[PDB]
RNA sequence: AGGGGAUCGAAGAUGAUCAGAUACCGUCGUAGUCUUAACCAUAAACUAUGCCGACUAGGGAUCGGGUGGUGUUUUUUUAAUGACCCACUCGGCACCUUACGAGAAAUCAAAGUCUUUGGGUUCUGGGGGGAGUAUGGUCGCAAGGCUGAAACUUAAAGGAAUUG
RNA sequence: AAAAAAAAAAAGCUGCUAAAAAAAAAAAA
């Protein structure tokens, strides 16, 4: 958020849960950021390209972060068949 | 016995809400409740939601994003004038920038900032953000 | 404080069981609440088998057993150490040893 | 009692540890390599010291002893944990080329829409 | 000299991070408070109180000390550490730096319309420890802070210009009242609103980025 | 489970869900096509019958009733209707 | 996406199949495992090793995406992935940490034993209920071999697998290794097998 | 003391004070 | 809910439990029975003028041990008897 | 810890040394386990003929 | 108030023990213990947890019913039954693991969904004593029950845990 | 399919009050 003149205050926009789009707090521990390397025609890890999952310590302590992320790999197709909307 | 299902369908929708769950089903599903649904979808705090009709009185299941905090309802339905609105945001909203008292008037349901500038009171119903 | 969930007893669901007695010294306790131990005992004592055996009139002789149930009052079996004091986590161990 | 202390057990296994091929299964040549080869403060000490040493050198004549590991045993380690059989057991060779399977595991692989050799024996409750 | 053992210390101490905002965005846990007091050198301390805590032993009681200290530039940042030692001084240092290694940020918003530098806070908060809660309410302009002496002080190292306060419980366990209003003050980044409502790419971490001027 | 789709469940699982609980309620009972020998007289029979259906020709009880689902007698010949 | 050529192979499926990896646990099952495929009869679940091997390159994905790869960690308190973890940190980078995690390993600095990886992976959750314990408390992503019983919390990618096996622990580590030097480009040859044999990640009675 | 034995005492005071005011009256 | 009633016809009830609940407290006891007009001793005033019985000597109570030099006095208004302590350093001299 | 076994002959000269050792013995039980291998198999075949 | 009155056994008698011992221990033994008719209305009558309704974590077992399985066994090898096995489901008495959550803690799947405070409703408490007393009603043959103060007195009583 | 275990004479009392911890700066060859 900004104040009257443009000119955005409040220092550290946090992150949010890619799972349940709860905000990440400083002192969260729990809280981990996944990076899965992209691969390019030859079956090769570019290096420093990443897809980023933020997964919030709430849910990787419900036991929730592998289905959830399940669910986001296969949104953005780097899987195929492991997540079911219909469970 | 079942005295309010406006009370059960918003208490369901924050039990599913602080466990993180997308989406939430709801019985039985009436015209409050599906009023009370669409301004909270109007002012964006839930998403799409659908009625599914069995013969008797409806369910609802209701998608949600992770932006509510807390919907609640306000019971009895207290009678509520125009300087008491401000009371009520003042008791049971966050803040003064964001956050809806729901209320029912005569010109329909609505949040407290368009029942102010319809200049229009009558009964609280509820609370959102 | 509590100490027990169980409330020292056996009894969920019931209200009122029937007492038994101890059979040490004849106090009376609630049927679920009681030390039952099963004393499945040989007749002969283990050290007169050979006695017996040899002053038997008959060959392959069974050799029968005495069958009693005993009920303990809870401070008969805390003091003749049938059960003892366990400690706190440990009290909630079920199992036989 | 004649329990040694840990400055005792601890020298020793050091000894041990960095001089194994040099020292022996005799106490006296022990004491004689352990009273030049390291700075003990007593002839008592150093005598308990080449003792215990002696013990296990024993003790590891007799087998691998824990907590005591010197080069010859860990390279013998290390050249016996990089084996390797000739043929894998993973291998379909053993079983003639088929893989004998249930009915869930047929029409799984078939769901898979994989072709392999495989035999369907029934399981039963 | 510092000759730091973890791998922020050694970004810090390189100068690849040079703000703590970066450390609170990837909510990185600190272990040294020579990276705190290199990113924030101007923090000040406080001590709240000094209480005298005793175990009965066979000959006699053992007096220890407990220290209570607040740390925090008085604008967003601030830290709580409890401390007990055989010397007050003692525990009044291990205080100042336990303090040190809980700072957190603090969202400052305003009461209403938005002129000026955020003066309150942006919502209302509750912290509980014990039997105490604290209740922080965003206050209008020129309110000031309407609290006890020591929470009152916790605020203003945290620069938070006006805010009422309700407190409830047994309030006179300082130690208590403390860790619930340092509880509340760290909540308000855990609320969500809608200005935060946007989405955003989610930053590569700088312990990725800088991983040769890291530990390896 | 974070995310599943409430308004299209599978088969099997609404199979597996009672009666009452499924999303929209409906019954798990059926209607039976009878016929007896002797005479051919079709009759119409409740899965869960509560009373002994006889055909209306003659008395050739065709069901016995049970705490469940009607007992069909044995010489009978049912068609799912 | 991946470009086809990361499908299950025929061979590397008569691997998982001969060393009884979809062999998963008896009818006690966490509903946190969606990958029981066709429960057979007495009492055994089918695992969908299809699931299990994109499961598996997604997570050798995660680890060719680690920047330094020491920074990798390889627990194992069993003894039948002491071998499997002490052969992928040969053929990888991978500090490892096979028998003992002392606890303290992860946090508490001044330990001798003290590592800051940037994903760590275990053989067994319920084994390793420590050092997992340990990485929730300083941020560290989890890779873990589960079954279908496993204790899945704090576990962000669950590789499923029989890990009751002897044989299936040492293919899941050896594949899981051969997957990430394919990714990284120490083997050129995606399509031809690797030359290190399955049974060298295996267990040993003496 | 005990308080079963507190009430049996009350109660022997009561029924002692009962009589006395019956005498009165 | 809570143990109290919330319906918005409910107010007569809410009313007669916090007057039979008020009755709990000490001080709203006090002032609607008016024991300060009937049982206490000044009668409910903040002073009241008496006249000197008999000089008392107060044993203190524990942990202390002193004579606490009172007077016994009678007030006029209502020939009530009391206990006054007279303070300070040989007031009971002045006082006869 | 003091428990030991205590063996007596019989009177009548009933106790004799057993006809085959203990190891001549162990063969043939090996063949029955043979036999019950060969049975589970055929309890195999039953339970797939049937 | 009739009947019954074998056992055990308030009172009591007695033997010990003891400084005393009309206590514990031993031996007897009245009322009682059982029943019929009529009273009495209390218990740590306890889960010290009011009822009705909704929702929120996993796990196996068990009791009653129901559904399915070419399942096992028994009968007339073979039908139906029955008894088992497996899968599901509704309704119970419970238990195990965690703590998202609650709590002063002990602990709790409710004692959670409570300063982000409102699903419906009844009852009860307001520092410790005096005191369940006095008084007045009312019920009871009685014992007593239900209702129920005040003057006065007092800085703690009390809860849960820690180290000795 | 195991072996083991029974034991419980006597022991009352100890006057009043009294025990308790906070902040750091010195520059010398
Ligand atoms: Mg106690
Ligand atoms: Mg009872
Ligand atoms: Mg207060
Ligand atoms: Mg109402
Ligand atoms: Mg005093
Ligand atoms: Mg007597
Ligand atoms: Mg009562
Ligand atoms: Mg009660
Ligand atoms: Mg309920
Ligand atoms: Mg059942
Ligand atoms: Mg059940
Ligand atoms: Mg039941
Ligand atoms: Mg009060
Ligand atoms: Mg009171
Ligand atoms: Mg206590
Ligand atoms: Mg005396
Ligand atoms: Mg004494
Ligand atoms: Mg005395």
């Amino acid at each position: 958020m900004e104040n009257d003149k443009g000119q955005l205050v409040e220092l550290y926009v946090p992150r949010k849960c890619s799972a349940t789009n709860r905000i990440i707090k400083a002192d969260d521990h729990a809280s981990v950021q996944i990076n899965v390397a992209k691969v390019d025609e030859e079956g090769r890890a570019i290096p420093g390209e990443y897809v980023t999952y933020a997964l919030s310590g709430y849910v990787r302590s419900r036991g929730e972060s592998d289905d959830s992320l399940n669910r986001l790999a296969q949104n953005d197709g780097l899987l195929k068949n492991v997540w079911s909307y219909s469970r | 016995t079942r005295s309010s299902v406006l009370a059960d369908a918003l208490n369901a929708i924050n039990n599913a809400e602080k466990t993180g769950k997308r989406q939430v089903l709801i019985r039985p599903s009436s015209k409050v409740i599906i009023k009370f649904l669409q301004v909270m979808q109007k002012h964006g705090y839930i998403g799409e939601f659908e009625y599914i009709d069995d013969h008797r009185s409806g369910k609802i299941v209701v998608q949600l994003n992770g932006r509510l905090n807390k919907c609640g309802v306000i019971s009895p339905r207290f009678n509520v004038k125009i300087g008491d609105i401000e009371k009520w945001t003042a008791n049971l909203l966050p803040a003064r920038q964001f956050g809806y008292v729901i209320l029912t008037t005569s010109a329909g349901i609505m949040d407290h900032e368009e029942a102010r500038r319809k200049h229009v009171s009558g009964k609280i119903l509820g609370f959102v953000y | 404080p509590k100490k027990r969930a169980s409330n020292g007893r056996n009894k969920k669901g019931r209200g009122h069981v029937k007492p038994v007695r101890c059979v040490n010294c004849s106090k009376s306790i609630p049927k679920d609440k009681a030390i039952k131990r099963m004393a499945i005992r040989n007749i002969v004592e283990a050290a007169a088998v050979r006695d017996l055996s040899e002053a038997s009139v008959y060959p392959e002789y069974a050799l029968p057993k005495t069958y009693n149930k005993l009920h303990y009052c809870v401070s008969c079996a805390i003091h003749a150490r049938i059960v003892r004091v366990r400690s706190r986590e440990d009290r909630k161990n079920r199992a036989p040893p | 009692g004649r329990v040694r202390t840990k400055t005792v057990k601890r020298a020793s296994k050091a000894l041990i540890e960095r001089y194994y091929p040099k020292l022996t299964l005799d106490f006296q040549t022990n004491k004689r390599l352990c009273d030049e080869i390291a700075t003990i403060q007593s002839k008592r000490l150093r005598n308990k010291i080449a003792g215990y040493t002696t013990h296990l050198m024993k003790r590891i004549q007799k087998g691998p002893v824990r907590g005591i590991s010197f080069k010859l045993q860990e390279e013998e380690r290390e050249r016996k944990d990089q084996y390797v059989p000739e043929v894998s057991a993973l291998d379909l060779s053993r079983s003639n080329g088929v893989l004998n399977v249930d009915n869930q595991t047929s029409d799984l692989v078939k769901s898979l829409g994989l072709k392999l050799p495989l035999s369907v024996i029934n399981v039963s409750a | 000299g510092w000759v730091p053992v973890t791998k922020l210390g050694r970004l810090v101490k390189a100068g690849k991070i040079t703000t703590i905002e970066e450390i609170f965005l990837h909510s990185l846990p600190v272990k040294e408070f020579q990276i705190i007091d290199t990113l924030l050198p101007g923090l000040q301390d406080e001590v709240m109180n000094i209480k005298p805590v005793q175990k009965q032993t066979r000959a006699g009681q053992r007096t220890r000390f407990k220290a209570v200290v607040v740390v925090g530039d008085s604008n967003g940042h601030v830290g709580l550490g409890i401390k007990t030692a055989k010397e007050v001084a003692g525990a009044i240092r291990a205080g100042i730096i336990i303090a040190k290694l809980s700072v957190i940020p603090i969202r400052r918003g305003y009461w209403g319309t938005n002129l000026g530098q955020p003066h309150s806070l942006a919502t209302k908060t509750t912290g509980k420890c014990g039997s105490v809660t604290v209740r922080l309410i965003p206050a209008p302009r020129g309110s000031g802070i309407v609290a006890s002496p020591a929470v009152k002080k916790l605020l203003q190292l945290a620069g938070v210009e006006d805010v009422y306060t309700q407190s409830n419980g047994k309030t006179r366990t300082l130690e208590n009242t403390l860790k619930a209003a340092f509880v509340a003050i760290g909540n308000t980044y855990g609320f969500l609103t809608p200005n935060l409502w946007a989405e955003q790419p989610l930053p590569v971490s700088p312990l990725d980025i800088y991983s040769d001027e890291a530990s390896a | 489970v974070l995310v599943q789709d409430l308004l299209h469940p599978t088969a099997a699982s609404e199979a597996r869900k009672h009666k009452l609980k499924t999303l929209v309620q409906g019954p798990r009972s059926y209607f039976l096509d009878v016929k007896c020998p002797g005479c051919l007289n079709i009759t119409t029979v409740f899965s869960h019958a509560q009373t002994a259906v006889t055909c209306e020709s003659c008395s050739t009880i065709l069901c016995t009733p049970t705490g469940g689902k009607a007992k069909l007698s044995e010489g009978t010949s049912f068609r799912r209707k | 996406s991946l470009p086809a050529t990361f499908d299950l192979t025929p061979e590397d499926a008569q691997l998982l199949l001969a060393a009884n990896t979809h062999l998963g646990a008896r009818n006690v099952q966490v509903h946190q495992e969606p990958y029981v495929f066709n429960a057979r009869p007495d009492g055994v679940h089918v695992i969908n090793v299809g699931k299990t091997w994109e499961k598996l390159v997604l997570a050798a994905r995660i680890i060719a995406a680690i920047p330094n790869p020491e920074d990798v960690v390889a627990i194992s308190s069993r003894t039948f992935g002491q071998r499997a973890v002490l052969k992928f940190a040969a053929h990888t980078g991978a500090t490892p940490i096979a028998g003992r995690f002392t606890p303290g390993s992860f946090t508490n600095y001044i330990t001798r034993s003290f590592k800051e990886p940037r994903l760590v992976i275990v053989t067994d959750p319920r084994s390793d209920a420590q050092a997992i314990k340990e990485a929730s408390y300083v941020n560290i992503p989890v890779i873990a071999l589960t079954d279908l019983d496993s204790p899945s919390e704090f576990v962000d990618v669950a590789i499923p697998c029989n890990n009751r096996g002897k044989h299936s622990i040492g293919l899941i580590w050896y594949l899981l290794a051969r997957e990430v030097l394919r990714l990284r480009g120490a083997l050129v040859d995606r399509t031809q097998p690797w030359s290190i044999m399955p049974d060298l990640y295996f267990y040993r009675d003496p | 003391m005990r308080a079963k034995w507190r009430k049996k005492r009350t109660r022997r005071l009561k029924r002692k004070r009962r009589k006395v005011r019956a005498r009165s009256k | 809910g809570k143990g109290k009633p919330r319906g918005l016809n409910s107010a007569r009830k809410l009313r007669v439990h916090r007057r039979n609940n008020r009755w709990a407290e000490n001080n709203y006891k006090k002032r609607l029975l008016g024991t300060a007009f009937k049982s206490s001793p000044f009668g409910g005033s903040s002073h009241a003028k008496g006249i000197v019985l008999e000089k008392l000597g107060i044993e203190s109570k524990q942990p202390n041990s002193a004579i606490r030099k009172c007077v016994r006095v009678q007030l006029i208004k209502n020939g009530k008897k009391v206990t006054a302590f007279v303070p300070n350093d040989g007031c009971l001299n002045f006082v006869d | 810890p003091m428990r030991s076994v205590f063996i007596k002959k019989e009177d009548n000269g009933a106790s004799n040394k057993p006809v085959l050792s203990l190891a001549e013995a162990y063969p043939l039980y090996e063949s029955f386990k043979q036999l019950q291998k060969e049975r589970k198999a055929q309890e195999f075949q039953a339970r797939t003929t049937a």
